């Protein structure tokens, strides 16, 4: 297994790689809930802002919130039957 | 009432690799 992420680590890497980092760790995180499009949702989510995300990591009360919000935004427009 | 209203049209975060349809 690998260790979690921290503001100290996100700083070491550039602002262009940070996004990949957060998303990379978020991939498996959300993969336990919505693996169907974990990456997709992880893209827009992590794209929101590293400032907020940094706090979201230790915020299990807001994380699930954003996740569900996005998942719902899909059905709103259109829902497909893709395995 | 969707205080964030995300963009479902958004694109994945992973790096785009493997050209072509396959």
């Amino acid at each position: 297994g690998q260790e979690p992420l921290t503001a100290s680590m996100l700083a070491s890497a550039p602002p262009q790689e940070q996004k990949q980092m957060l998303g990379e760790r978020l991939f498996p995180l959300i993969q336990a809930m919505h693996p169907t499009l974990a990456g997709k949702i992880t893209g827009m989510l992590l794209e929101i802002d590293n400032s907020e995300l940094l706090h979201m990591l230790e915020s299990p009360e807001s994380l699930r919130s954003k996740v569900d919000e996005a998942v719902a935004v899909l059905q709103a427009h259109q829902a497909k039957e893709a395995a | 009432a969707k205080p964030f209203v995300p963009n479902v049209h958004a694109a994945e975060f992973v790096p785009s690799f493997l050209r072509g349809p396959a």
